């Protein structure tokens, strides 16, 4: 009630208004969720008396899906329009073929709604006369939306009503535009595969929106790496040594993958160790000194790519991380104890060296400096953090929590279900508008968390193409608000200043496309989907050995594999409760654990699991190397739908 | 007369701020600058006089961001903020652009300008001046080990520079 609309979501409304399907095109912050508002409310009124419409709300990310919901429910309570949600948080949900009829306005994500359709439990799209789309630029090659439109565009082409489209985007994307033929080709593809005829900018009331909305400024800071790594160092002769061991063993394996001058901090690296073990456990003979060879190279890559793992960490995380993560795999789990022995013979003068404070990690340096100085220049302040992954969004908690310098700071995480669920997450937003006064994010921040107050965002290495960029630096709401690129390396700062032409350059092509005349523009659209669809429509049309993969022990065959509620693996059969052993106080303990039979091959297989009755053990294909009954041949399955045999029933 | 011809120090300086040859200068650095790991070190951008005060004037100008100007003792902790811990008192120009002076935990706000500093210890007392001139907040403060003007600048905004300007009677 109290909001009193703007003139330029009267103009942005218009097009919409008058009933053609719409994109909507508007700089973040605008308030293009008042103007779906406006648009969902004048269409719903204008129906006559004795007929309804329905209208359908869709989000990618669960909290916006709440915080979306909750907009909704709290406008649209007093004219008496009954609202309602789905999503994956209901728990034995009502059949959905009627809580559609009986509710006006209902949200969604959209796998719900393409999932519905497959089965088929809703007959038709036809149930519905207006469709919103958030976020609107991901419909792209199989993004749920998509399939959406390819399944209203394959009932439009070919012969009942069907509803109004409305798109609202902050950025339509530019694609991988070259020149400016491309990006304008880029908006046409994008506007056909929604059925668009008209793309709404404001440019009447410009002067207005300067002073209603704010536009952040950016900034870099590259910071240098340390010459001298003690630790780097120590662990790269860890390395040298573990290699020659690696090496002295095996005739060949410098010649195995085509991957040359491996450094030792890169994924490349990974890659390689990841080739060698998918060639080497593959590698047959003609019998236990197959095994044995077998078991030593996989315990040598295994540790090449743990300690691997630490050094990137290191770089990344804080110094005490990556000695915390070593030590819990050594600790967690003949050669191994040789092994064992030539890390506790380290381990102290890594302790010593990880205590050093003048040896700290100068991206955690820098960025303490950037919060003290905003801090102590602002007291009050709401600052967004964005990391790349969830293992780093605990060891900043827990480094922000540890550091005296920083008292000023009250940390809130935030991350996608699956693991925070969604009542927590619904406190921790709301929690923002309230003690809390930094957040630290992934992913699921981009697309408009919509948080009143925010004048800091940070990015932790984290760059991409021109949406993610335009959409994380959209979140300062507030005006005065920085956005601020912290990095080690002059590419991703090269990568970053490109984007931001990339995003000049489509927001001149789309003026450049404003200015077509109108029924060509429809008429290119129609042939552009007419030739996607016939694309599409003509695109597409035993009992062998699994054996362990460590130890080469014949585990079992796929044919007393049973699959039980056609999503989990079992086996019955005497002869496979002899081939594994369980843990006496498994490691969770929260249930009982496999492992392989013999104390010489410690390898977990699965897991103990209790149907409705009856307690079976469950084993993953991630754990054995299948073998052909009649050759000698091998491959390597990480995942169950390459397989191919006869599934059966339990 | 009492003023003195104060110079900064070269062993309290920050990474990312600068300091020119004739030491009169400092400034804010687009880059970082590796220096010297020590427990001096303040890892925040402020700095120290090198005149060490045990009836001496000074002045500094504003012109040219965000700054705060003050005394504070050598006793004070290297990692905290200027202006708020027991050692220091100063006056800084904040970004609700209003001008106010620090004492313990508090905080008096009360235009911007050039700003001086007179001390005496004997009388101990701390006065804070703007040339036009004019007076600012003025305070009874003495301190048993001698003191250094303590000088904190703004660090994120690149080109902010700051003079200490030498008059003469
Ligand atoms: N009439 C209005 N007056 C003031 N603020 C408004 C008005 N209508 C909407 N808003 C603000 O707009 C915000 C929603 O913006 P939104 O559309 O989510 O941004 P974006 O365009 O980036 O998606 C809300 O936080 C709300 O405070
Ligand atoms: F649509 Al937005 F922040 F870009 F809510
Ligand atoms: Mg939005
Ligand atoms: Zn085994």
């Amino acid at each position: 009630s109290p909001f009193k609309p703007r003139n330029y979501q009267l103009e942005l409304a218009l097009p919409a208004m008058k009933g053609k399907n719409t994109i909507i095109c508007a700089p973040t912050g605008c308030g293009k969720t008042f103007v779906s508002l406006l648009i969902c409310e004048h269409h719903l009124k204008k129906f006559p008396q004795g007929q309804k419409g329905k209208v359908v709300f869709f989000a990618n990310q669960i909290p916006v899906y709440e915080q979306q919901k909750s907009v909704f429910s709290k406008y649209f309570e007093r004219h008496g329009y009954r609202v309602t949600g789905i999503s994956g948080a209901t728990a034995e949900n009502v059949p959905v073929e009627q809580i559609v009829e009986n509710n006006d306005i209902i949200i969604l994500t959209p796998q719900i709604l393409v999932n519905n359709l497959k089965k088929g439990t809703i007959p038709s799209l036809s149930i519905f006369t207006l469709m919103i789309f958030d976020e609107c630029h991901n419909t792209s090659k199989q993004h749920p939306y998509n399939m959406i439109m390819f399944n209203y565009l394959d009932q439009k082409l070919g012969g009942g009503p069907l509803p109004q489209v409305i798109g609202l985007t902050a950025s339509v994307g530019v694609g991988d535009a070259k020149n400016t033929d491309e990006a304008l080709d880029y908006i046409c593809k994008l506007c056909a595969s929604l059925d668009a005829s008209v793309i709404a900018t404001v440019k009447h009331n410009l002067e207005e929106l300067e002073q209603v909305v704010y536009k952040p400024q950016k900034f870099f800071r590259k910071v240098e790496s340390r010459i001298s790594d003690k630790f780097k160092y120590i662990i790269a002769q860890l390395m040298r040594d573990t290699e020659s061991l690696a090496k002295r063993i095996c005739k060949d394996l410098e010649n195995l993958s085509q991957i040359q001058n491996r450094e030792f901090g890169t994924q490349k690296y990974e890659q390689w160790i990841v080739t060698v073990q998918k060639a080497c456990m593959v590698f047959q003979m003609p019998k236990d000194e197959e095994s044995r060879i077998c078991k030593a190279l996989f315990l040598y890559t295994s540790h090449l790519r743990k300690y691997n793992d630490a050094l990137i960490i290191s770089e990344h995380a804080r110094m005490k991380d990556a000695l915390d993560y070593l030590k819990d795999f050594f600790s967690n789990v003949e050669i191994e104890q040789d092994l064992t022995q030539r890390f506790e013979e380290k381990l102290q003068e890594l302790e010593s060296v990880s205590r050093d404070p003048s040896n700290e990690n100068p991206k955690l340096e820098d960025l303490c400096f950037i919060l003290q100085e905003e801090y102590h220049l602002n007291p009050e302040t709401i600052t967004i953090l964005f990391v790349k992954t969830r293992a780093l969004v605990d060891a900043l908690k827990n480094w922000i929590e540890g550091n005296p310098k920083l008292s000023f700071l009250k940390p809130g995480i935030l991350t996608g279900r699956g693991g925070m669920t969604l009542p927590a997450q619904k406190c921790i937003l709301d929690a923002f508008k309230g003690d809390h006064n930094i957040l630290i994010a992934t992913s699921v921040a981009d697309e408009g968390i919509d948080i009143a107050q925010c004048n800091l965002v940070i990015l932790y290495e984290y760059v991409g193409n021109v949406i993610k960029m335009i959409q994380t630096r959209g979140r300062g709401r507030a005006r005065g608000s920085k956005c601020f690129l912290l990095t080690s390396n002059a590419g991703v700062i090269e990568k970053e200043q490109i984007n931001m032409y990339k995003e000049k350059m489509m927001n001149d092509s789309i003026l450049r496309l404003q200015t077509w005349d109108e029924a060509v523009f429809r008429e290119k659209i129609l042939h552009i989907q007419t030739h996607e669809k016939f694309i599409r429509d003509s695109q597409e049309k035993e009992n062998k050995k699994l054996l362990c993969r460590k130890c080469k022990a014949l585990a079992c065959y796929t044919a007393d594999v049973r699959v039980i509620e056609e999503c989990h693996y079992t086996v019955l059969g005497d002869a496979f409760k002899e081939c594994f052993v369980s843990r006496p106080h498994p490691k969770p303990k929260k249930r009982a654990k496999i492992f392989c039979a013999r104390q010489n091959c410690s390898h977990d297989w699965g897991i103990h699991v209790k149907y409705k009755t009856f307690e079976i053990p469950v084993i993953k294909i991630e754990s054995f190397v299948v073998e052909d009954i009649a050759t000698g041949v091998q491959t390597l399955y990480s995942k169950w739908k390459d397989f191919h045999f006869e599934k059966i029933p339990f | 007369q009492w003023a003195i011809h104060p110079t900064f120090n070269l062993k309290s300086l920050s990474c990312s701020l600068e300091v020119s040859k004739d030491s009169r200068t400092v400034t804010v650095s687009h880059r970082p600058q590796p220096y010297r790991w020590s427990c001096e070190r303040f890892s925040t951008s402020q700095v120290l006089c090198s005149q060490a005060l045990s009836k001496h004037y000074w002045e500094v100008d504003t012109r040219n961001s965000h700054w705060a100007v003050g005394v504070a003792s050598w006793e004070m902790s290297r990692d905290q903020v200027l202006g708020r811990t027991m050692d220091s008192c100063c006056v800084e120009w904040k970004g609700t652009s209003q001008l106010s002076a620090w004492h313990m935990v508090k905080e008096t706000v009360l235009r911007p300008g050039v700003v001086g500093i007179w001390l005496n210890l004997e009388e101990g007392k701390l006065a804070f001046y703007s040339v036009d001139e004019k007076l600012l907040y003025e305070c009874t403060i003495s301190a048993s080990s001698p003191l250094y003007p303590a000088f904190w600048l703004y660090g994120l905004h690149p080109g902010n520079y700051l003079i200490i300007k030498q008059v003469k009677v």
